[PDB]
């Protein structure tokens, strides 16, 4: 539940007026791979479903 | 610092053929603080 | 004080201070702290 | 004096892992010709076994910033924390690099490292990492420091994985320290040194140190 | 079920615009192959089904 609040915000952080803000979605991207935790139990790699 | 911002700032300009006046205005900027800093290391050891 | 690296060994068993190199999922509780052992090799960083 | 590892220097990537309360020392190796995937030769027991070290040299052919390889892309230095470093393998004379596959069935995010016949593209192309607070990017990186090495196409680090009963590389987005060990940085014109391939001549280069030829009857002893 | 929604959305619009990979720009392709690698196409599709 909490996850997902935060998540709509970086939703509206890198999509405006239709398109994909590539300086915004770059940074997202490579901050959520640098904390795999951030996709949840599932595509954890190693033991994830 | 400084200097590897400069190094960064070169190369993204090195493929393109001219730099635009935005990026000559933060080359001069960047050169300006570079020189006080220069200045600055000159003085600390003059005397000698 | 300050300046010189000091590497802390143990005179008797020649063991070096160093720390445990915390196990993971112990990072969420906010376990900062690295409980202090005395190793035979220790690591490059174990200078205080 | 402190060694800083520069470019044309041979090292090995070497780390560590636990096995049954020891400290193993693993080195990253590659046959090139005919497997191109990398797999780990142990090292702790060289007193009793001796390492195949011949497949486990590597040699730093280039060390860029992250904006001087992108340039150079879309067209001896010392080596710095955050810079991206191209490794080409001694023997097979390939490039480790982040493949595109996965053998791996534990993770499903990694991938698998291994060679590649050119060095084109960023597949093959290494960021430094300071494994702790003790280095910064920028310092120099020195011999027997712990590295992180992220793969530039990817965005993953060099990993070792201990899921399944044995120790395999693979790129995946858990860290993993490694320590480059250097092997030679310059030699000497003639000076013969460890490592290299050569012959034994007994007189004036007519006899030589062999052992009998293939099919024999003293089975090549 | 709302949170890996809400992350395949925002993974989702963090894909590059088709103007930037018909351009070929390498930070573009790279990041969409990053995408690709963390949701595997027969996911989506049995998600759908």
């Amino acid at each position: 539940c909490g996850g997902e609040r935060y998540l709509d915000f970086l939703r509206f952080a890198v999509f405006v007026n239709g398109e994909s803000v590539e300086e915004n979605a770059n940074v997202v991207v490579r901050l959520l791979i640098r904390k795999p935790e951030c996709f949840g139990p599932a595509l954890r790699g190693e033991g994830g479903s | 610092r400084l200097q590897e911002s400069i190094s960064d700032f070169y190369w993204y300009y090195s493929g393109k053929d001219v730099i635009e006046e935005q990026g000559k205005r933060n080359f001069s900027k960047a050169m300006s603080v570079a020189k006080q800093v220069f200045n600055s290391l000159t003085e600390y050891i003059q005397g000698p | 004080y300050g300046e010189s690296l000091c590497f802390v060994q143990h005179v008797a068993s020649g063991l070096w201070l160093t720390y445990a190199a915390p196990d993971p999922k112990a990072l969420r509780l906010g376990v900062l702290k690295k409980k202090a052992i005395l190793h035979q090799e220790g690591h490059m960083d174990d200078a205080l | 004096e402190v060694q800083f590892l520069r470019t044309d220097d041979e090292v090995v990537l070497q780390c560590s892992a636990t096995v049954l309360k020891e400290q193993l020392k693993l080195c990253l190796a590659a046959e090139g010709f005919g497997n191109r995937l990398c797999f780990l030769e142990p090292t702790s027991n060289a007193q009793n076994v001796p390492p195949d070290l011949a497949i486990c040299c590597f040699t730093l052919e280039q060390s860029l910033s992250v904006r001087a390889l992108q340039e150079m892309l879309a067209n001896h230095r010392t080596l710095l924390y955050g810079h991206a470093i191209l490794l080409r393998h001694a023997h097979s004379r390939m490039y480790l690099s982040c493949l595109t596959t996965s053998r791996s069935m534990t993770d499903k995010l990694a991938f698998d490292v291994g060679l590649q016949e050119d060095a084109t593209g960023e597949a093959c192309w290494w960021t430094m990492h300071p494994a702790s607070k003790q280095r910064s990017e920028g310092e120099k990186v020195r011999v027997g420091d712990d590295l992180i090495l992220v793969s530039v196409s990817s965005e993953r680090y060099l990993h070792l994985s201990t899921a399944s009963g044995e120790l395999q590389v693979d790129a995946s987005f858990m860290q993993t320290l490694w320590n480059m060990n250097p092997i030679c940085s310059c030699c000497e014109e003639g000076y013969v040194t460890g490592g290299h391939v050569l012959r034994l001549f007994h007189g004036h280069m007519d006899e030589c140190l062999t052992i009998s030829a293939a099919d024999s009857d003293d089975q090549r002893r | 079920m709302s949170f890996y929604a809400a992350l395949i959305d925002l993974l989702g619009r963090c894909a590059p615009e088709m103007h930037l990979i018909q351009a070929g720009k390498g930070e573009a392709l790279r990041i969409r192959a990053i995408l690709r690698s963390l949701v595997p196409l027969d996911d989506l599709v049995g998600i759908i089904s």
